[PDB]
């Protein structure tokens, strides 16, 4: 008779992102000045290019392992899922959504405007600035991994989402992912199209457009609520 | 920082910064440093850079470690964008005030609209002290002296916190009840009208009226407190006075200019005609912030950034007094690690292999003539 | 059954309410913040960009986007009238966090030079109009008019002390202008700022009201379009491939 | 993949045409000399939309950046033209 | 002036053009100034007669790498070889599927719900091999071209 | 009419009209009036006004109460 909501998992989901991104901010503060200013220097290499390579390799490994583990341990027979266990799985999926929202805030909101700050205070020299390394290649893949994991868990554990591919969930999960390829346009926007460090330039409208797809969350939320209510919780609550 | 990654020919063919001075190398907090010099606009302006019809004199540094107290182009203060003419030389002066301690690489730059950044030579300046001692006093036309570091901070905090608290209260008034699932079921069941009561309507009306009235009263109070206000001052300042410089009594033609691609040097054949000004001798070749000097003819005493100063990087086949009238063809060799360090050797990736730079000629009395050269640069691979 | 009693169902529903509020709030923070900054953030970053023509015109038009969709979802499905307020609060929270911890904590730009614009009154007006009228067309028209018109009067108490004239080195300057001049933005030259510079067709002290009315009209249009955008975004559809 | 493989696939063909030449004192490409010698009366030199270098151009990243931008826009255009073709495949009959 | 140039209003310029005869016949030759945002500005035309055979025309060019080439036929065979190779690969890919019934039986099977029977494991292996071979061949060809011509601008 | 509402600095910094003459102050119908003078273009031209590459010499009046018989800039129609 485990509790319906696992408080330890929710606390971990918040705390791991909080601590990791606080350490990332500390690293940016410590080494963003001594080594990050000049891109053709050895300290810049050993303090940011190594970071980029390590983060890319770790992101690939983590995404592969997590997605493969979630897809391998799927519930083959969901017809025997008891309503209480279905409610517990719904709470776990809600914890996954909480983690995805926290990662989305950390990526799209915090580090994007930090990148804006960085570009307004220095002269851009390379596409692999420390700000670009942290924002485009660390936070965006992290929230992409979290969203893919949440979608896979919902599809493989919740009977509500197991009957097909949820269009609002697919838009909410893949839409922000398209922000990562669009970075190329951003680079093509800064190197060829726009000669000025203007944050409202059209070369950034790609980001904006895919950010709009995050609004799909509302539709997803509705489905989630029905997944919470179809198991008998709604009937008891309406009384 | 940011020049090494810029195309070599773009750096060679835009703006040339010649004799520069820094008043101090180490400053304390609140102390001022003056950077003066001359900048020449190259006649063969690249086509992908818009003409400097709208240009801004800027200071390149990792942030507000200094504050730009003032900037003058031709003796005229230039807080706004200005208009520069192709082929003219201008004096510039920048007075900065130290704000944050540490070692800072400071550059003078010309931001050009439709072109991008044009960074000049950077110098390392050390600031000693504490940032807490920095003050920025400004006296207004209303008779008030304020400190720009903390002026109007509390008012902004108060108003933002007030409006955020109002929004939080508006959300929390509705947040005391069941939020998502029961309300969704009631709306689906057709009982939506039961979710809003008359008291809720009265609360919404009060919120709207209070918001409008508070905004109006706050605007009136702000107008009363500050009855004298002006809009933001902006515009492009034309009519910058250029330098009226002695035309070079020295004529230089570039026969050939080549660079070995592996390579840390550049070589050029030059025909030089002296049109008076006594026997002259080449003492320096300036390319892209890099100065190659002939120690026997000239020595820098201005503290030019050493990473960009090659004291004996100019090798002239015959650097003997060029008697007025003599037309000598000489082979000059500009060699220095800066060629590779500042990635000037990356002209091999450029869609335009042409260079431009400045040659400095000195007579027996020390008078200096500046000659401007431009040519195509041919890589050597054999 | 999933729950054993009505009280347990109520407690579970409250927990779901809190968690879903967290999810909605922070997803809105991320998406709205990225859209808002990449649409109008140059005027929002610096106090010397807060002019009477471009800032007043542009900011409400581009910022009315998310509140329209979130209202169209929340009021229709839950009768929750706080969509615009929650969007504005999330955007303000993200912006202030970045200003304090990155603009000032990292690059040491003074807070009085880098502060966001106030947006709560417009969201409150929109939310109250939607709640009291109950119709999206009247809400669109009147609430968007109010949202566009109240933007500059709401922010005037903050920026008014920054417009005191100063005789700086022989030239007339604003306090915000001196702030922009002294604190060097290496990547942001002076010519980039989209601020009013005066036109030969500019009339007798009508810049700010004209900008406000134009912003209100375009806010009406953008609210009308984004209401249906959000209605599409709220679809509960399932795909088979 | 379609966006990224375009330039590597064509490099074996155009690589011999990029050997530098000192043509009449100016550095030229073999393709540049081909365009110079064989006169296109209706196609002057200023029309060619080719890279000329920008002050924001960085250290040897032109081709990869162009390839990645092309790949992203190819994703977008493929997504739109899939539905365009789906409409074009309709078996509908009109009565007027 | 192998590139576009900038001219000033109201100024006079000398111009010289050296041309080499390539094809026989009588040709009306004009000197012209193409102006961007303006169009063609044609000058006086003169009739010039070229006598000989086009097969005798040569266009020798010496590169900075020490190689002398003829621009009439330089790199022609390489272009033909690569285009023919890729066209043959595409034709083979189409013809692998073209050995079976193409349009009507496959359409009926898809309509009947038997689409999964139209692709076998061998077809999947062939597609995987085609993709891997294409990528590997592109990479190897790029490496070989870089090795053959290490100096490019 | 229409100048009082134009920005003061724009009026100060564009064109200066110096010595001007009007041939007549009161005219009959079909009679001609000549307005001559000099105009100087200010060197510090405002940036929000395009350079006078395309400029037209016009007569400001509430309509065709007059007809502009001719106009000369530097002696050229
Ligand atoms: C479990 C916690 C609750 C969940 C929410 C997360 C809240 C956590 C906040 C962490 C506070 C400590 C920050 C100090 C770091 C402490 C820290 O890392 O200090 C070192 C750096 C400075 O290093 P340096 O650059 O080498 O130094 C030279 C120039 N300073 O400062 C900082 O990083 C401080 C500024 C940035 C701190 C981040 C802001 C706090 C994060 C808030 C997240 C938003 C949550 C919303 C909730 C409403
Ligand atoms: C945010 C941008 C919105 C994208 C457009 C909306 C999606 C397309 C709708 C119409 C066609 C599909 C059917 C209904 C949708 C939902 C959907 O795709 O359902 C699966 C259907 C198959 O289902 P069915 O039972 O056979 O009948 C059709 C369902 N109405 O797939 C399709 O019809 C084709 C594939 C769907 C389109 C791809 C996924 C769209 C998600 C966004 C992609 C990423 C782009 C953004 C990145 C920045
Ligand atoms: C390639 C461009 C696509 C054009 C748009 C698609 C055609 C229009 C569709 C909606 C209205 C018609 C009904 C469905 C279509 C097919 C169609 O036109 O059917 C006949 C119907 C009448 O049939 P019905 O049984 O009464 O019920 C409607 C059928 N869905 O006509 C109409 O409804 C009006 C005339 C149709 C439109 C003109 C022909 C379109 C062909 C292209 C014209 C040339 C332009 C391109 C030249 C470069
Ligand atoms: C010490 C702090 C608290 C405890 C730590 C555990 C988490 C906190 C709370 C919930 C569990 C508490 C008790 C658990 C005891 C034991 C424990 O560690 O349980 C958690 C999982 C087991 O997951 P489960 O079988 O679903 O069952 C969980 C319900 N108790 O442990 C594991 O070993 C992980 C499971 C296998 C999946 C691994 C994921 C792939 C890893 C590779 C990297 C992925 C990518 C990285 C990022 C890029
Ligand atoms: C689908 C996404 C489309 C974009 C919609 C979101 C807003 C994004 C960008 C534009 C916002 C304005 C700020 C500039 C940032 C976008 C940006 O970077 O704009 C640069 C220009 C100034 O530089 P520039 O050298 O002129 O460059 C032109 C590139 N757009 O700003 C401008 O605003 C001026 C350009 C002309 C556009 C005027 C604004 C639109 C006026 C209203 C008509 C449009 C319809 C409104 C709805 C009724
Ligand atoms: C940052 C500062 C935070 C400000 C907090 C403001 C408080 C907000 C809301 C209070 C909710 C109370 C609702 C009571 C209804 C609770 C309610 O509905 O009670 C039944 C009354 C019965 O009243 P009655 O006498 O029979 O009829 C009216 C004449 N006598 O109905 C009502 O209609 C009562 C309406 C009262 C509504 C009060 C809300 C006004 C709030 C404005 C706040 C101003 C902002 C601050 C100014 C600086
Ligand atoms: C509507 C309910 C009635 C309440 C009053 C309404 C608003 C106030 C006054 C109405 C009288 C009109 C004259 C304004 C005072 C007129 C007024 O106060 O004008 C101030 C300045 C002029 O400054 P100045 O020259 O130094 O002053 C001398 C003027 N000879 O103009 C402006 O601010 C321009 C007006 C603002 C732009 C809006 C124009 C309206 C466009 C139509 C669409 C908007 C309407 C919505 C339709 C539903
Ligand atoms: C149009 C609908 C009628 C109701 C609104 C009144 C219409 C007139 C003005 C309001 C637009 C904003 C102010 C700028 C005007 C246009 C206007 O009058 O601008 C002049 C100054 C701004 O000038 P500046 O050069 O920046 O110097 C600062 C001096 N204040 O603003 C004002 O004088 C403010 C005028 C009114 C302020 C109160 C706003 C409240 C009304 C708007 C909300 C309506 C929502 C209704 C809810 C249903
Ligand atoms: C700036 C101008 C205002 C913005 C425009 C939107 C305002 C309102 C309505 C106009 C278009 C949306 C109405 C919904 C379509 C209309 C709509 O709601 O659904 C049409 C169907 C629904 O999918 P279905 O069930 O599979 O199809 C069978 C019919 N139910 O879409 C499709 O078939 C696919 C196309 C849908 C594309 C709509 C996406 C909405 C746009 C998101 C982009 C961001 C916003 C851009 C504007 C800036
Ligand atoms: C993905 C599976 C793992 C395999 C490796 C992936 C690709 C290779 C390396 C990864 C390390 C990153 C650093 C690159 C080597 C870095 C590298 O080789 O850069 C070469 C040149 C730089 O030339 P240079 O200055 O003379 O050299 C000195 C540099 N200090 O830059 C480039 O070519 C620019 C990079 C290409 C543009 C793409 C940027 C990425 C944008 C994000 C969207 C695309 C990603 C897709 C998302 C799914
Ligand atoms: C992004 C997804 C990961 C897989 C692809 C690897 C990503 C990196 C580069 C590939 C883009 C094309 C090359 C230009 C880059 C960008 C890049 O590296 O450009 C430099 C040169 C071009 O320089 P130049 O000035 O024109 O001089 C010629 C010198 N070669 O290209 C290269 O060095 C080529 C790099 C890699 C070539 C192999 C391409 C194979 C990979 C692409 C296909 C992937 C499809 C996967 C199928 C599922
Ligand atoms: C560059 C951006 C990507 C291209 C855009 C297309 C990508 C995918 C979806 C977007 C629009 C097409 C979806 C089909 C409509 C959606 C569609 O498939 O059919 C809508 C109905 C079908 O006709 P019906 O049976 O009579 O109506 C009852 C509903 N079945 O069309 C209509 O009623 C008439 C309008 C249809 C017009 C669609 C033409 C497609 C465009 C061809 C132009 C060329 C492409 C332009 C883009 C560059
Ligand atoms: C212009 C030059 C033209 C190049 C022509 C290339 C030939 C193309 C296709 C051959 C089709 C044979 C299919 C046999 C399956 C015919 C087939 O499916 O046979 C059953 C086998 C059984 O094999 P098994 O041993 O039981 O299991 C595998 C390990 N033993 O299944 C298979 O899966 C066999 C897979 C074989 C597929 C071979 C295709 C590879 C083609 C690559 C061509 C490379 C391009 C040229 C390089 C220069
Ligand atoms: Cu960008
Ligand atoms: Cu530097
Ligand atoms: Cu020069
Ligand atoms: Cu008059
Ligand atoms: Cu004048």
């Amino acid at each position: 008779e485990a509790p319906l909501l696992d408080k330890k998992w929710l606390t971990f989901a918040l705390a791991i992102y909080t601590v990791f991104y606080l350490w990332v901010r500390w690293y940016e503060g410590v080494y963003g000045w001594s080594a990050g200013l000049d891109s053709f220097a050895p300290e810049f290499e050993t303090y940011w290019m190594n970071f980029l390579y390590t983060e890319i390799v770790l992101e690939i490994v983590t995404a592969s392992i997590l997605w493969g583990y979630l897809w391998k341990t799927r519930d083959r027979n969901l017809a025997a899922l008891t309503p209480r266990e279905e409610l517990r799985r719904n709470f776990t999926h809600l914890v996954w959504l909480v983690a995805y929202a926290w990662a989305i805030y950390w990526g799209a909101s915090y580090f994007t405007e930090q990148d804006g700050t960085w570009h307004q205070t220095i002269v851009r020299d390379t596409d692999f600035t420390p700000s670009h390394i942290i924002e485009f290649y660390l936070s965006y893949p992290i929230y992409i991994i979290t969203g893919f994991a949440a979608f896979i868990y919902a599809k493989t554990r919740l009977p509500f989402f197991a009957k097909g591919i949820s269009l609002p969930y697919l838009v909410l999960v893949v839409g922000p992912f398209m922000i990562l390829p669009n970075v190329g346009l951003n680079e093509w926007g800064h190197t060829f199209w726009f000669m000025e460090e203007l944050f409202v330039a059209p070369l950034h409208y790609g980001f904006v457009i895919f950010g709009w797809l995050a609004l799909a969350v509302m539709g997803t939320l509705t489905q989630t609520f029905y997944s919470f209510a179809q198991g008998g919780l709604g009937q008891s609550l309406c009384e | 920082h940011g020049e090494k990654s810029q195309a070599a020919f773009m750096r060679m063919r835009t703006i040339h910064w010649y004799d520069l001075s820094w008043s101090k190398e180490k400053v304390k907090i609140n102390e001022t440093v003056e950077i003066k010099g001359k900048f020449h606009v190259f006649e063969g302006w690249p086509e992908t850079v818009d003409e400097p019809d709208v240009a801004f004199l800027n200071v390149g540094m990792p942030g507000p470690v200094f504050i730009r107290k003032e900037s003058y182009i031709g003796g005229q203060l230039v807080p706004r964008s200005v208009r520069l003419e192709i082929g003219k030389t201008y004096d510039f002066r920048v007075v900065l005030k130290a704000r944050r301690p540490g070692d800072w690489h400071v550059h003078t730059m010309m931001n050009v609209q439709g072109g991008g950044p044009i960074i000049g030579p950077g110098k390392w300046i050390t600031v000693e002290g504490s940032m807490s001692e920095f003050r920025n006093p400004v006296t207004t036309l209303t008779g008030q002296t304020v400190d720009l570091e903390n002026y109007n901070e509390g008012n902004t905090y108060f108003w933002h916190a007030f409006w955020f608290a109002i929004g939080v209260a508006w959300i929390g008034y509705w947040s005391r009840r069941p939020i998502f699932i029961p309300r969704l079921l009631m709306v689906d069941a057709g009982r939506a009208d039961e979710l809003v009561s008359a008291t809720d309507r009265k609360v919404a009306m009060g919120f709207l009226a209070a918001t409008i009235l508070i905004v109006v009263m706050a605007m009136s109070s702000a107008n009363s407190k500050y009855p004298i206000t002006i809009p933001l001052q902006a515009g492009t300042m034309r009519g910058m006075k250029p330098l009226e410089l002695p035309a070079p009594t020295v004529s230089v033609k570039v026969e050939d200019a080549t660079y070995r691609v592996p390579g840390r040097a550049m070589r050029m054949k030059l025909t030089i005609t002296n049109h008076g000004n006594s026997p002259i001798r080449l003492g320096e070749f300036y390319t892209a912030s890099v100065r190659f000097l002939d120690s026997d003819v000239y020595k820098d005493t201005t503290g030019y950034p050493e990473d960009l100063l090659a004291e004996d990087g100019l090798s002239v086949s015959d650097n003997s007094p060029l008697a007025p009238g003599e037309t000598r063809t000489v082979d000059v060799t500009a060699s220095d690690a800066a060629w590779e360090v500042y990635r000037l050797s990356d002209i091999i990736y450029d869609p335009d292999s042409r260079f431009a730079g400045l040659l400095f000629f000195f007579d027996a009395t020390g008078n200096r003539q500046v000659v401007q050269i431009d040519a195509p640069l041919i890589p050597s691979f054999m | 059954s999933a729950v054993r009693s009505h009280a347990e169902a109520v407690q579970v529903s409250r927990t779901i309410d809190w968690m879903a509020l967290f999810v909605v709030f922070f997803v809105i923070v991320g998406s709205y913040h990225i859209h808002a900054m990449l649409t109008m953030g140059d005027w929002d970053f610096w106090s010397d960009w807060k002019d009477r023509r471009l800032w007043v015109t542009v900011t409400p038009i581009v910022l009315v986007t998310f509140p329209a969709a979130v209202q169209s979802y929340l009021w229709e499905r839950y009768r929750l009238p706080w969509g615009a307020t929650v969007c504005v609060l999330g955007l303000l929270l993200g912006e202030w966090i970045n200003r304090y911890f990155n603009f000032w904590g990292w690059t040491y730009f003074p807070i009085n030079f880098v502060f966001p614009a106030s947006l709560v009154p417009g969201a409150i007006i929109l939310d109250t109009v939607l709640m009291l009228s109950g119709s999206y067309l009247f809400t669109a028209i009147v609430g968007a008019m109010g949202w566009g018109l109240i933007f500059y009067p709401g922010n005037w108490p903050i920026i008014a002390p920054l417009h005191v004239p100063v005789e700086y080195n022989g030239m007339l300057m604003s306090i915000a202008d001196i702030q922009g001049y002294n604190y060097v933005r290496t990547g942001t030259p002076e010519y980039i700022r989209m601020v009013e510079k005066g036109t030969l067709r500019t009339f007798g002290k009508d810049v700010a009201p004209v900008s406000a009315f134009f912003s209100a009209f375009m806010s009406i249009l953008i609210y009308f379009m984004w209401h249906f955008i959000g209605r599409w975004f709220s679809n509960e559809r399932f795909l088979q491939s």
